[PDB]
């Protein structure tokens, strides 16, 4: 029961962290792609 | 009142087993207060547990499991919690028992999937104590009436027997069946295990008092079993429920592939 | 006049409380951590005012769903006679209620009211032990910190050892960072307050301090482990850790913390044979406090035993008040080692009789034993020649062309590349 | 409920890993 | 219940034999063994005040027997349990007459086997007022300080200034410890020390004893009685690591 | 910012008068004792002829 909740919250924090990381990577790639396109 | 730990660890070095047993009881009394002094003296607990002549070797295993749970040695803490025997009271709501339960479940799931993908002859023997504590957790989940959680753990552990038990013993058989069907179709990537789950679902559906023949046919299409669908249609014809037959055939055409329909129409003719 | 200004101050403090509550609510929005430390950062500023009127207004303002958890603070809460929900009956977020209870805790802490303070802190941390949300982990750190602080002036710091141990573990499994560091520091302070240095050392060796910890918490941990290793004869690493602590301490505030760390650093450096720089003995905020340690240091530089004894006799109360008496005694017997370090720093080759004459050692063999003992440690790099009487020092090879600069500059790479990597990782672009 | 949320979290995490690896590869190629 | 009275009678007999000039070693040892056995049922550690007092007396007699037996490992465990019974959270036991005697006993023991860190921690445990006042702990602290300076001859002089006869046991082993530490510091200090000077200042009065101790260590006599490359591998790895941290994106 | 109240903020008594309150950053060597110069010189060479 509560083991489900512990796993869920751990995955939730991991997913939040990796989502911020992915957003940052997307911004970097977007700026580089904009430079290339220009 | 006590001042430090050195007294009890010093008692660990005595020769009389009863002194060691009393010291182990004292250690299990206060291990959440101060574990560090026992961490370096763990070897004493190890040799005490490894002595087959110790009547309370299970208490030594429990103490070492607690200490390693402090240390984070969760593999070794799991090993010595399994070695703790029945003294590991699952029903207790302590933090230690709870996190060791979580580690037990994770280890069981890992070993279970590793055995499942492997063929029959290469299955590494799962520890009986780990399987037993997992079964105890399954029973506790069943008693607490949280049937969905037990279903999910059973799916994780590839244990179709517990999955069937949870589905049948649940108060709402059709609702749990629908929930399991949605889960299996939308979440499971293991094709062979999804097929096993679908076969279990089909068997439960047929053994239901009023079979959900529509869902049976859907699951059979997913399993690619035109023979079973043809036999179901023949039985429906014999049993006069023609509206089931017609709706089933229409769903079959709307969903099943051309080869599936050809096989069904062939078995229907013969 | 005074009433008007008091009312305006109370209103603006209430507005800051509203803003902090809104920030805590926003922190859960987006399902991300942080944005709570923004409210918790101005915690000393809000704590400074904490009038009864503003506390009562906040209690009545954010608790439209009346429960018993507030009905305990109300008996101690005093409302204005002649003298606002910011607004439906939406249930309170756990972080918000924990926050308001924490400011209640701080107010009751400030007014010397301790027993009911113990009660309210107990009811505060009883609930948070049930939650499993990371948003309530940052607040839990301050909750534990002021809980221990409340038990401190209540002179019951020994009682809470079990509770802090349990919460420290709980944080360890949940991979908490701020709560873990705060709990570890509180545990170290608890161990030190009863001189359980061995227990603290054992705890330190088995517990890893989180790297992402706050600056203040890192400084506190460094000071505590430095005191450990200093009273545990590991003088060199203790001094290194104490200096590192002074680097990370706040610059403007933390006068008492810096005073204590400077006192211990002085004693440790003197024990190591080095001489603390006179600059620290000159800052105003540090001068008078270090004045007893100043008269001491001079004696160590001179080796004047009578001056050392007089300083001890006239300042033992102050030395014990900060728990440096024992280390000062060890220094009283390491003054000779300090003198030998100076002698070997100045001279290259020197006869042992000269050592004895300069250090007032009254024996050449005694000087030989003392210099041999000192050179056994890393105190002095030399090579005694008993056949003649030399204390010949080691030849100073060119540090360049010796792979030593390569090692140091490699460490500095590792650091700078690491800094660049964390900087580029923490950019955190927003969604909109 | 709980298991469904947990499985959704795992699937989302795996997809995030896929996107991260994709973006790193594309970053290398875009630098070229 | 009556078990504590039975233990009281038996350890009264034990101490009656103990105060005799030469108590029977095996008899008192077995008496203490079964005594702590019944002490276990008598709530060994966590309470009746007399209960704690009698347990403290049992452990004190046990430690003093342990030193009297002339055995080290048991002594550690007896004083460890006694520390568990000594001075923290107790606040109810009357100030024992043997408090400081065994406190200094433990301190000198810690000095004996090169446990200076533990020695100073236990110094921190006990109150500061007795450190320079009580002779029983003034002594071991004094030898520790003399060892810290390096005034070994002072330690040899003060070896006869023990505050009680129940100190010589590891006074001897500490006299050996200071000599072996002297030898270690000598080998890490000098370049090539002559045999006769070592014999003089190692306090090995018998030259044969000094030679035997020389054979005891890898530090050997010698003939006349007178006792780089560019690695390019790991630092190449370091440079490649820098190259990695430049590349491979964030 | 933490004020570190756990460590008592050691009050500088009553901000009593200091030594100099000067602006005079000094070193460790300014506190010793000395006896002029010429005295030394004559006192150490008249033994050899001054």
């Amino acid at each position: 029961r509560q083991y489900y909740l512990s796993k869920i919250e751990e995955l939730q924090l991991i997913v939040n962290d990796k989502s911020q990381n992915l957003r940052r990577l997307q911004a970097q790639r977007n700026e580089l792609n904009a430079k290339v396109r220009l | 009142m006590i001042t430090s730990a050195a007294g009890i660890i010093s008692l660990l070095d005595e020769d009389e087993p009863q002194l060691k047993e009393f010291a182990l009881h004292k250690l299990n009394a206060v291990v959440n207060d101060f574990w560090a002094e026992i961490s370096e003296s763990v070897d004493k607990i190890e040799v005490l547990y490894e002595d087959e002549g110790f009547r309370s070797r299970q208490f030594a295993a429990l103490v070492a499991s607690k200490v390693f749970y402090h240390l984070g040695a969760f593999e070794e803490s799991l090993n010595y919690a399994l070695g703790a025997g029945d003294l590991f009271n699952v029903n207790d709501n302590s933090e230690y028992v709870e996190t060791i339960i979580a580690k037990c479940i994770d280890h069981y799931t890992k070993q279970c999937v590793e055995n499942a993908d492997l063929p029959e002859g290469e299955k590494k023997p799962i520890d009986q104590r780990l399987e037993g504590i997992v079964n105890k957790m399954f029973q506790r989940c069943l008693d607490d009436h949280k049937y969905k959680q037990a279903i999910g753990i059973a799916l994780e552990t590839r244990r179709l027997d517990v999955f069937e038990k949870t589905i049948l013993e649940s108060n709402d058989v059709p609702g749990m069946l629908a929930y399991s069907l949605k889960l299996c179709m939308s979440l499971m990537q293991n094709k062979q295990f999804r097929n096993k789950v679908l076969r279990v679902l089909v068997k439960i559906y047929m053994n239901l008092e009023k079979p959900d023949f529509i869902n049976v046919c859907q699951c059979l299409i997913f399993l690619d079993d035109p023979q079973a669908v043809s036999d179901i249609l023949e039985k429906l014809v014999k049993e006069d429920n023609l509206l089931m037959a017609y709706q089933i055939c229409f769903d079959l055409y709307e969903s099943a592939s051309q080869q599936f329909l050809s096989s069904v129409i062939q078995n229907l003719r013969t | 006049a005074a009433e008007h200004s008091q009312r305006e101050l109370d209103t603006v403090t209430l507005e800051d409380i509203k803003e902090h509550v809104k920030q805590l609510e926003k922190a859960v929005s987006g399902k991300e951590p942080r944005f709570v430390l923004r409210a918790l950062r101005m915690l000393p500023s809000t704590s400074r005012r904490l009038n009864h009127y503003v506390l009562y207004k906040a209690v009545q303002g954010f608790f439209t769903s009346n429960n018993a958890t507030r009905d305990f603070l109300l008996p101690f809460l005093e409302e204005p006679m002649d003298t606002f929900r910011p607004a439906a009956s939406t249930p309170l977020l756990p972080e918000v209620e924990a926050y308001l209870q924490l400011l209640v805790v701080i107010f009751m802490m400030n007014s010397k009211r301790y027993k009911e303070a113990q009660k309210i802190s107990d009811d505060l941390m009883q609930k948070i032990s049930t939650q499993n949300r990371r948003a309530l982990d940052l607040v839990a750190a301050k909750c534990y910190y002021y809980h221990a602080r409340v038990y401190e002036f209540l002179d019951k710091l020994d009682v809470v050892r079990s509770f802090l141990h349990a919460r420290l573990r709980t944080a360890t499994l949940r991979h908490d960072a701020d709560g873990q560091a705060t709990l570890l520091n509180l545990l170290l302070r608890n161990y030190l307050h009863y001189s359980l240095y061995d227990q603290a050392e054992k705890l330190v060796s088995k517990s890893v301090f989180p790297e992402q910890a706050n600056n203040n918490e890192w400084a506190r941990y460094l000071y505590y482990t430095g005191r450990i290793k200093a009273i545990q004869l590991e003088y060199s690493e203790a001094r290194r850790t104490m200096t590192n602590a002074l680097r990370k301490a706040p610059q403007h505030t933390a006068v008492g913390f810096k005073q204590t760390v400077h006192k211990l650093l002085i004693v440790v450096e003197l024990l190591l044979g080095e001489i603390p720089d006179r600059l620290q003995f000159r800052q105003p905020s540090l001068k008078r406090s270090l004045m007893p340690y100043f008269l001491l240091t001079q004696a160590v530089r001179t080796g004047n035993l009578a001056k050392f004894n007089q300083v001890l006799d006239q300042f033992g109360e102050k030395f014990q008040a900060d728990g440096t008496y024992t280390l000062i005694i060890r220094l009283r017997h390491n003054v000779i080692k300090t003198g030998v370090r100076m002698i070997s720093l100045s001279y290259s080759r020197i006869s042992l009789a000269d050592i004895a004459q300069k250090l007032q050692l009254d024996s050449p063999e005694d000087a030989e034993f003392i210099v041999a003992k000192a050179i056994r440690d890393g105190v002095i790099e030399a090579s005694i020649n008993h056949e003649k009487g030399y204390v010949q020092s080691k030849e100073m090879i060119d540090i360049y062309s010796t792979r030593e600069p390569q090692l140091a500059f490699h460490q500095r790479i590792s650091f700078c590349l690491d800094i660049h990597n964390m900087s580029v990782k923490a950019m955190r672009f927003p969604p909109k | 409920d709980l298991y469904s949320r947990y499985k959704k979290l795992q699937q989302e995490l795996e997809f995030l890993e896929v996107q991260e690896e994709y973006i790193k590869d594309e970053q290398k190629n875009l630098k070229k | 219940g009556a078990v504590l009275q039975a233990a009281t009678g038996m350890y009264e007999q034990l101490k009656g034999e103990w105060n005799r000039k030469s108590p029977n070693l095996s008899k008192c040892g077995e008496e203490l063994g079964r005594l702590k056995l019944v002490l276990l049922e008598l709530n060994f550690l966590p309470l009746t005040k007399q209960q704690l007092i009698l347990a403290r007396d049992i452990l004190e007699i046990g430690a003093q027997w342990s030193i009297l037996r002339k055995d080290i490992p048991s002594f550690e465990r007896y004083m460890a349990q006694l520390k568990c019974y000594y001075f923290d959270y107790k606040e109810q036991l009357p100030e024992s007459a043997y408090m400081h005697q065994l406190l200094g006993l433990n301190l000198l023991f810690l000095l004996s086997q090169n446990r200076v860190a533990e020695f100073h921690t236990e110094l921190e445990r006990l109150p500061a007022k007795d450190i320079q006042t009580n002779v029983y702990i003034k002594h071991p602290v004094s030898l520790e300080q003399y060892l810290m300076e390096g005034s070994y001859n002072k330690v040899f002089l003060a070896k006869g200034n023990i505050p009680a006869e129940s100190y010589t046991f590891f006074i001897d082993i500490l006299l050996d410890t200071i000599r072996d530490e002297i030898a270690g510091c000598i080998e890490k200090a000098y370049e090539k020390i002559l045999f006769t000077e070592a014999t003089r200042i190692l306090f090995f009065n018998t030259p044969k004893k000094m030679t035997d101790y020389a054979k005891k260590r890898g530090w050997v006599l010698g003939p006349n009685n007178y006792y780089t490359t560019i690695p390019s591998t790991e630092l190449a790895k370091q440079v490649i690591e820098y190259a990695r941290q430049l590349e491979m994106i964030v | 910012d933490d004020e570190f109240e756990e460590f008592p903020a050691e009050d500088w008594a009553g901000l009593d008068e200091d030594e100099d309150a000067h602006v005079w950053e000094d070193n460790w060597d300014d506190d010793n004792v000395e006896d002029d110069f010429s005295n030394q010189l004559r006192a150490e060479l008249e033994k050899h002829g001054y």
